[PDB]
């Protein structure tokens, strides 16, 4: 019977509920009530890129603080040079609606993906020093919206199917399929060890999965609306998470249970991108009303703003050295801060 | 004097940045269009008969799992594209978000079926209110005319039933009948017509239009009223730049 | 008009003859005769006592032919010595004969107005175009067009403060009397010329700047599919270089066939044509734009109270596009006399003096979009 | 600002002609 | 179908469940020395000086 | 944890009064636009009734006009449809829907096959 399985199903949830709050004893806030207020950080555009035609989706850092790589509806997946504003590659896109970007852990890879449930690799460094799509990965049933370089040879899909998927480029199989998610799975981030992950689904939740052997480790309830963003704590043991509802959540792993609620009254829309800074103590965010919000982790209390744009922020990323922060937006531009 | 590392670098930049100039041309010279409907609208015959205007050639290959299609016509010139969505799931809350600089959204609604007209009704009145579609014109296709036609002529309709509005309606004194249509099709049509048209003129204010067209099942015309229509959107776009309108 | 050197070189050569003269006459040196005098107006012979000299009415004046007859008077003593009005220190010089035989108001009523709008344009459209120029969100192809209309005001407004002040300094009372005597004052200096020059090239340069954006304009409601950057390029092209082609051949050939004085004066009404011909063309044009933009509006109004959106769209598109001046401008110099003349000079000084300050009111401190960048940064201003 | 210079300067010269006439009948 | 859905959604709840949850004061703790032991390292949080700053 | 829950179905003759409840948790009630939808047996999903933040702004599909009435207690979390004069036609799992996002007026999805926010539902039969 199907009434049975529902009571058992609330019975279990009621179980769960009461487990962590077994655990609650002393929120975050009480045991930060002393750590000095970080301060007021005003951050000025030190170079800002221009090129792309149309609104840039998304954005990822290379792994040496200096390369760049936009996406943009235009079709085309510039490479920039943060240093000296210079244009490295202009990679025209097959299909121009795109809503993600990867650049691989080496600097001789950077993937894309869109509206067309496809996933193009683009090999930057041949022969000839010139791109081209060194494979198309196939097989998912929807919109793919965040592509993550797991390794050289690995990478994690997660598409608008309500599953995440692992690829292996050198095939073009599915090796592992994650699943349990009820709505589009919009972004993921993977921990610093490439061994774990985590996304966050339009169902206002945010799960964990293992990877290798694929299946969901823990999951995270409290979010009101669907989730658009979710970054990685540097030392792979929290996660924020930025929804519609206006609050950006601070997760937890071992705790199992949410840990901090930004919000404020001023601001009513919702967040379309979350980064966090080197020492995890910057939680830089974007927003849909044209300016970013430099949050903290433990204060909570939001200190600088950089507002520079003039449509929504849509992509947001803090570099492995910490000393930039790339601000790209619906208005076509992007913007390097610090 | 640094020279070398620099120079080449420069003289990168300066060929992609002239690969983009000469793209921004093309990019700009050219109309998107997103068309949108359901099952039972005759989208794909609309989709084929604009179709008509326009090492291999031939790529009916492309992927089983498709995502996003396009169909590139030409009128007068003006090259405009066309994107039918393929194989996604049914919520379209958050893919819809890429299709806010789009010069129309085609949207194709079957009013032979009364049953699910008010299904259409409502995605019209949602795609009509949406935070990013809030300067997005709306190019409205009545599909399947020549269904309405025979049915009414037919019996067995009962508008009143899923309408309560019918009985207690009249018809628009600017109608323009066909040559040889009953009083009671043009009736029928200009209801419907009335109907979308009363979501469409409430909000919406003034950056964001409805124009209505009854296109029937194959009319060669329809990429010609896509055309004035993108038209008109256009001169009206520019005419409040200039605060002239 | 009678221009002051041809006087001036009339007067050196009658100096001349009288000098001459009072050497080849012979004093007949009677009985309490006088001698011949030069008061530098006529050339005055030996007199007799008692005897009424009369000279004709010297040439070089500048009416001559309105006096054709009349004698200069100037009698003797009865023991010669030139009798004087009422024994003073000159001789009795009756010349009340050989004389005459208003503008002035309206011109200096003309000169207030247009000083005062100009003065007005030139402040609110280097403002204007700072606003412009300083938010780098209003750098459409658009608002590069603006600016250079922005610039060509200012322009127009520095040449005619130039030239006004050109002809005050050249009709001076210093400059008048270096011209008198001996001198070539300001009036023959090569500046003038070059200062006479660079007004009409301002003027026309504007001219031709509103009917590049109703160009534009058109070109935007019409046939729109175009390479933003090359039609960019030809409309400076079209803006800047084309007034050339027919104010260098003004300076041409008014240096060849007619120099006068300072290339100020239009005496020949071919040569002027050159300006107004091409300048009429460019007015005529921006009409037909003008109208039909203004169908174009009436249509999408009522396809769609339509009195009052229409009635502001006009008075809108009339500072931008110059079209207040279809009005008279057919009305020509050659048939324009009288009353008519000052209700056309007033009508185009004040209008177009004024017409800056409008534009720049209308499209960078009215628009929606630049007060729309103001409020944001305002609104940034707010976190600090 | 072309048929306006061309009256004042008509008049401002026409008015010269007739200084320089005074000038030469006060005595210069 | 939905018992077989229904049924994994028991499962999965059940394997969340048997878990070694933590207190939430130990993890505040963690990350408040993560955060306190990597501030001087943080270059947003502490700018660099303009000179060693790469962005000028 | 956002959970919607439905009681008040049952067997009614025809032409009777029946009265839905659907109490909401786990999300701030009053800045979400609550809906009604339906789901006749054979057939797909269809939208009935939807009202606003405040409770001004209501609508109906054209089937129940007049004999429908929709409110929300905002104070109480709750979502009321009252049902008056029931058809056979009527007969069908009524759910409790929420727009997606608070403070819109867009509700997308709200009529899917797998949406979110949507309440288990309750059985109505006439
Ligand atoms: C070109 C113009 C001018 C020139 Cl030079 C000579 C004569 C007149 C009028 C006969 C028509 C004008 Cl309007 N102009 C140039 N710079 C000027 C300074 N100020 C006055 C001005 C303006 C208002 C009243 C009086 C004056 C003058 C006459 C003054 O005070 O000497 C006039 C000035």
């Amino acid at each position: 019977e199907l009434d049975q399985l529902r009571q058992e199903a609330e019975q279990l949830k009621n179980q769960i509920r009461d487990a962590r709050k077994a655990c609650a004893d002393a929120t975050l806030s009480q045991i930060t009530n002393n750590i000095d207020p970080v301060g007021r950080i005003q951050m000025r555009t030190r170079r800002t890129l221009r090129g792309h035609l149309a609104k840039i989706y998304a954005m990822h850092w290379g792994t040496d603080s200096r390369l760049l790589v936009s996406a943009s509806q235009d079709g085309k997946l510039i490479i920039w040079d943060s240093y000296t504003t210079n244009k490295v590659h202009a990679i025209p896109l097959r299909s121009s609606w795109v809503m993600t970007c990867a650049y691989a852990p080496s600097g001789n890879y950077v993937a894309c993906g869109g509206l067309d449930n496809i996933c193009s690799i683009y090999n930057l460094k041949t022969r000839e020093g010139n791109v081209r799509v060194s494979r198309e990965l196939a097989g998912h049933t929807g919109y793919l919206s965040c592509c993550r370089f797991l390794d050289d040879n690995q990478i994690v899909t997660s598409s608008g199917d309500t599953t995440c998927a692992l690829w292996d480029i050198e095939t073009g199989q599915q090796t592992t399929t994650f699943t349990g998610h009820t709505g589009d799975v919009m972004s993921l981030s993977l921990a610093p060890d490439t061994r774990l992950f985590v996304s966050g689904a339009c169902d206002a939740s945010a799960k964990l999965w293992d990877v290798r052997e694929g299946m969901c480790r823990q999951t995270f309830t409290g979010h009101e609306s669907d989730i658009n963003a979710i970054c990685f704590f540097p030392n792979g043991n929290a996660f924020a998470t930025g929804s519609d509802d206006a609050t950006c959540r601070l997760f937890d792993l071992r705790a199992d249970q949410e840990l901090m609620t930004y919000s404020h009254d001023n601001i009513i829309c919702g967040i379309t991108s979350v980064s966090f800074s080197k020492s995890g103590r910057l939680l830089l965010a974007g927003y849909d009303d044209f300016n970013c919000n430099v949050w903290d982790a433990l204060k909570a209390d939001r200190a600088g703003v950089l507002a520079g744009h003039d449509n929504r922020v849509s992509c947001l990323g803090v570099t492995d050295d910490g000393m930039a922060v790339a601000t790209g937006s619906w208005d076509s531009f992007l913007k390097i801060w610090n | 004097t640094l020279s070398a590392e620099d120079k080449a670098a420069v003289e990168r930049s300066k060929m992609i940045e002239k690969q983009l100039q000469k793209d921004k041309q093309v990019y700009r010279a050219t109309h998107r269009l997103l068309l949108l409907g359901a099952d039972n609208s005759g989208k794909s015959t609309i989709v084929k008969q604009m179709r008509i205007y326009h090492q291999q050639d031939v790529l009916r290959t492309r992927v089983k799992t498709s995502g996003i299609f396009e169909t590139k016509f030409q009128v007068d010139k003006v090259n405009f594209h066309m994107f039918d969505v393929g194989a996604q799931r049914d919520e379209r809350r958050k893919w819809i978000q890429c299709f806010n600089d789009v010069t129309a959204i085609i949207f194709v609604v079957d009013s032979s079926d009364y049953n699910r007209l008010q299904e259409a009704l409502n995605d019209f009145k949602s795609i009509w209110n949406n935070r990013w579609l809030r300067t997005i014109s709306v190019i409205l296709f009545l599909n399947k005319q020549d269904l309405l036609a025979e049915k009414v002529l037919a019996g067995k309709s009962k508008i009143e039933d899923y309408f309560p509005e019918f009985a207690r309606y009249t018809t628009p004194e600017d109608a323009t009948p066909e040559p040889g249509e009953d009083p009671r099709v043009t009736r029928a049509k200009y209801f419907i017509r009335d109907e979308f048209l009363r979501i469409s003129t409430a909000s919406g204010d003034g950056r964001h239009y409805c124009y209505p067209h009854f296109t029937c099942s194959v009319d060669t015309e329809n990429a010609r009223r896509i055309f004035n229509d993108c038209r008109d959107i256009i001169q009206r776009m520019h005419l409040r730049q200039y605060e002239l309108l | 008009t009678v221009s002051l050197w041809e006087t001036v070189q009339k007067w050196r050569e009658y100096r001349r003859q009288c000098q001459r003269s009072l050497t080849e006459d012979p004093p007949p040196a009677t009985d309490l005769f006088c001698n011949r005098t030069f008061d530098e107006y006529a050339c005055w012979p030996d007199g007799e006592p008692g005897s009424f000299v009369n000279v004709s009415c010297p040439w070089y004046l500048p009416w001559a032919s309105s006096v054709p007859q009349g004698h200069v008077y100037r009698f003797c003593t009865a023991e010669g010595l030139w009798l004087q009005k009422d024994n003073s220190s000159l001789p009795w010089r009756d010349l009340s004969e050989c004389e005459e035989s208003s503008p002035e108001e309206q011109l200096l009523f003309l000169y207030i107005i247009y000083t005062v709008g100009y003065a007005l344009s030139f402040s609110a459209l280097v403002i204007a175009s700072a606003i412009l120029l300083g938010f780098r969100h209003l750098h459409c192809t658009r608002n590069y067009i603006h600016l250079n209309l922005f610039a060509s005001f200012i322009l127009r407004a520095l040449s005619v403060f130039i030239k006004d002040a050109a002809l005050k300094w050249m009709y001076s009372t210093a400059a008048q009397q270096h011209q008198w005597d001996g001198l070539l004052s300001y009036q023959d200096s090569l500046s003038c010329r070059l200062v006479f020059l660079l007004m009409q090239y301002c003027v026309a340069a504007n001219y031709y700047w509103l009917l590049v954006e109703g160009v534009y304009l058109y070109t935007l409601l019409a046939f729109s599919v175009l390479s933003e950057q090359w039609i960019f390029r030809l409309y400076v092209s079209i803006g800047w270089g084309v007034p050339l082609l027919f104010v260098v051949p003004w300076g041409i050939v008014k240096y060849l066939y007619e120099d006068e004085g300072c290339w100020t004066r239009n005496s020949n009404m071919n040569y002027w044509l050159i300006i107004r011909l091409p300048i009429l063309f460019a007015i005529g044009v921006n009409f037909l734009i003008f109208v039909r933009v203004i169908c174009i509006v009436v249509s999408k109004l009522k396809a769609n109270d339509i009195k009052c959106r229409l009635a502001k769209s006009t008075l809108t598109l009339i500072p931008l596009l110059g079209t207040h001046e279809v009005i008279f401008a057919f009305v020509m110099d050659e048939h324009a006399r009288g009353t008519l003349r000052f209700i056309k000079l007033f009508t185009e000084l004040s209008f177009t003096s004024f017409q800056g300050l409008m534009v720049a009111i209308l499209y960078c401190f009215v628009n929606n979009e630049v007060q729309l960048e103001f409020r944001k940064s305002w609104e940034r201003w707010r976190l600090e | 600002e072309g048929t306006f210079t061309s009256d004042v300067s008509s008049y401002l010269e026409g008015q010269a002609a007739k200084e320089f006439i005074a000038w030469l009948v006060k005595g210069r | 179908a939905s018992i077989a859905q229904a049924r994994k959604l028991v499962e999965q709840l059940k394997m969340e469940a048997n878990i070694d949850r933590i207190k939430v004061s130990k993890a505040a703790a963690d990350l408040m020395a993560y955060c306190e032991a990597h501030a001087k390292e943080d270059p947003l949080l502490t700018p660099v000086p303009a000179s060693e700053n790469p962005f000028r | 944890q956002v959970q919607l829950q439905e009681s008040g179905g049952g067997l009614v003759q025809p032409g009777g009064s029946l009265r839905l409840s659907c109490a909401a948790s786990g999300f701030t009630f009053s800045n979400y636009k609550m809906n009604w939808v339906r789901q006749a047996p054979g057939k797909g999903l269809e939208w009935v009734s939807d009202i606003s933040q405040s409770g001004a702004s209501i609508s109906y599909t054209g089937s129940v006009k007049g004999r429908f009435t929709i409110s929300r207690d905002n104070a109480k979390n709750t979502l009321y449809l009252q049902m008056n004069s029931l058809k056979p036609e009527d007969t069908a799992v009524y759910y409790c829907a929420r727009c997606p996002a608070p403070f819109t007026r867009d509700c997308f999805d709200v009529t899917s096959t797998t949406y979110a926010y949507r309440g288990q539902g309750t059985q109505v039969t006439v």
